[PDB]
C-alpha cells in the first residue's frame, strides 16, 4: 500500500487534522436564508422566525410568474399552484411559503416581485444556495454595512456574502420619561440554521433584578477539563467517577482549553551535530569482503 | 505542523504569594506565556452569576483544572529530568499534534 | 489552533488594564484582560497568528 506516498507521522497528524475540519464549532459557512418581513424587537442572531400557522408551501419555479394585462397596464401575474388563479398585484396574494431551490434563469422583474410580496403580501421566501458568513455585531458598534435585496436575488451563485447579525442583550434601556421615538428597526433578512456555532460565553455582565441575564450563557465543563495524559499519548479528560476510564478528548466534539503536552527540557538536545572518531583499516589488502 | 516543544522561561512561585484558589490550581510552575483560560476567572471576576457557574463547575468531580509541571520522566542513567509533562490552556487539536 | 476572540462592548467596559495581586498577574491577569467586563460575546475561531 503506497500510503499516499507520505510518511508514517504525517498520516498520524492526519487523524487529528480530520477532526478539526468537521468541527462544528469552526463550520461557519451558512447556507440558507429567509426573505421575511418581521420586526425587530429583541435582535439575537440566533432568532430562526417561524412559520406561521396558515402558510401554504410552493415550489418555485419559472412557470409561476408571467405578464399579463390586468388594469390598462402589463403586470407580472402569480398563479398560485394549488387553486390556480391569477393575482395580478402584490398588495393581495396569499400567504405563500415560497422555497427557491436555484435561482438561475431568474428574470429581474421576477425577483423585484417577490421582494414585493413579501413586504406587501406578508410572505416567506426561503433561499437555499445564499452561501454567507456572520460577524455578530456589538450594539454600540452598530451595523456598517447592509445587504441590498438586489444582491440576494440577482447575483451569480458562488458568490459568499458577509451579512452583520447584531446581539440586542447590551442594548442601553431608555429612561422612564424620556417621550418616544418614531420609526422602527424592520428586518428582511434572516437565517435557516443557527447562528454562533462558534460562540463559547455571551454577557459577562451583572443584571441588577435578576440573577443572571436573558439567555446569558456559561462556559461549557469541557473547556475548563485538563484531565490526564494517557499512555498511549491521547489527550484523556478526567474521570466522571470511580474506576471510570477517562473519555479521550478527540472521540467527543468538545473543545478542551487545558491540555498536558509531553514537551523536553532543556537535557535532551535533539539534532545536533555528535562527534565520533574514525580509525582507518591498517592494510587494503587485509579487508574482508566475503562472506562477512 | 510537525513542531516539537521544548520548555521555554517557565517561572516558579512562591506558595505564599498566590492566593489560596490559585494554589490549589498551580502544579508547581508555569509557562510565562499562559494563555487565556476560563477556568482562572474563579473568585477574580467582577460578575455575580459566571463566579458561581464556574465554581459550580468546577466542584464536580467530573473535572478538575491545573496548569503546569505533572508528569516527570527522569533517565535511567544520568538521573536527569528529561520529558516533562506542562498542563498548558492550549486546544486539544494542536496539543494531541 | 483555536484561540478565543472577544468582541467587547464600548459602553458598559473599563479601558484601563485590570489590576490583581502582583503573583496572580501573571496567571490570572491576562485572563480577567481578556474576559473583562462587558464582553458581548465570546467566539472560538481559528488562531490568526
Amino acid at each position: 500500500w503506497s500510503r499516499y506516498f507520505l510518511d508514517e507521522l504525517r498520516l498520524r497528524r492526519l487523524s487529528v487534522g480530520l477532526r478539526l475540519i468537521t468541527n462544528p464549532r469552526i463550520a461557519r459557512r451558512f447556507d440558507g436564508v429567509r426573505i421575511m418581513y418581521l420586526t425587530d424587537d429583541d435582535p439575537d442572531p440566533d432568532f430562526v422566525p417561524d412559520v406561521p400557522e396558515g402558510y401554504v408551501a410552493v415550489q418555485y419555479a419559472h412557470r409561476l410568474f408571467s405578464s399579463s394585462l390586468a388594469n390598462k397596464r402589463n403586470r407580472v401575474t402569480y398563479t398560485h399552484p394549488p387553486t390556480g388563479m391569477a393575482y395580478p398585484s402584490p398588495t393581495g396574494r396569499p400567504h405563500v411559503h415560497m422555497t427557491i431551490n436555484e435561482r438561475a434563469g431568474m428574470s429581474k422583474l421576477v425577483a423585484d416581485n417577490i421582494i414585493a410580496s413579501v413586504i406587501k403580501s406578508n410572505w416567506v421566501v426561503d433561499i437555499h444556495d445564499i452561501e454567507y458568513t456572520a460577524e455578530v455585531m456589538t450594539p454600540s458598534e452598530g451595523y456598517t454595512q447592509h445587504v441590498d435585496a438586489e444582491s440576494i436575488m440577482t447575483a451569480p451563485k458562488g458568490k459568499l456574502f458577509h451579512l452583520q447579525f447584531m446581539d440586542g442583550l447590551l442594548r442601553p434601556e431608555p429612561s422612564a420619561f424620556d417621550p418616544p421615538a418614531s420609526g422602527e428597526d424592520m428586518r428582511l433578512i434572516y437565517p435557516l440554521q443557527p447562528i454562533s456555532v462558534a460562540r463559547s460565553m455571551r454577557a459577562i455582565v451583572n443584571h441588577n433584578e435578576v440573577d443572571r441575564p436573558r439567555g446569558a450563557v456559561a462556559p461549557s465543563s469541557y473547556e475548563m477539563d485538563t484531565g490526564t495524559l494517557s499512555r498511549n499519548g491521547d489527550l484523556l479528560y478526567s474521570p466522571v467517577a470511580n474506576g471510570q476510564v477517562g473519555i479521550p478528548k478527540l472521540e467527543v466534539d468538545h473543545i478542551s482549553f487545558s491540555n498536558v503536552v509531553s514537551m523536553m527540557t532543556a537535557n535532551i538536545r535533539t539534532g545536533d551535530d555528535m562527534a565520533v572518531e574514525r580509525v582507518n583499516p591498517d592494510d587494503v589488502r587485509a579487508i574482508n569482503i566475503r562472506n562477512a | 505542523d510537525n513542531r516539537l516543544v521544548i520548555v521555554g522561561e517557565t517561572t516558579t512561585p512562591m506558595s505564599n504569594t498566590l492566593s489560596t484558589v490559585v494554589n490549589n490550581v498551580l502544579r508547581t510552575t508555569y509557562h510565562n506565556n499562559v494563555g487565556v483560560n476560563p477556568a482562572l476567572l474563579r473568585d477574580f471576576t467582577q460578575v455575580n452569576w459566571l463566579n458561581r457557574d464556574i465554581t459550580n463547575m468546577l466542584q464536580q468531580a467530573g473535572t478538575k483544572y491545573g496548569l503546569g509541571l505533572t508528569e516527570t520522566r527522569l533517565d535511567y542513567v544520568r538521573l536527569v529530568k528529561t520529558i516533562v509533562g506542562h498542563a498548558l490552556n492550549i486546544d486539544h487539536f494542536a496539543a494531541s499534534v | 489552533y483555536l484561540t478565543y476572540s472577544v468582541k467587547y462592548e464600548d459602553q458598559f467596559t473599563k479601558k484601563d488594564k485590570l489590576r490583581a495581586s502582583e503573583a496572580d498577574d501573571r496567571i490570572v491577569g491576562p485572563t480577567v484582560n481578556l474576559f473583562k467586563y462587558g464582553a458581548a460575546v465570546v467566539n472560538i475561531d481559528l488562531n490568526r497568528d
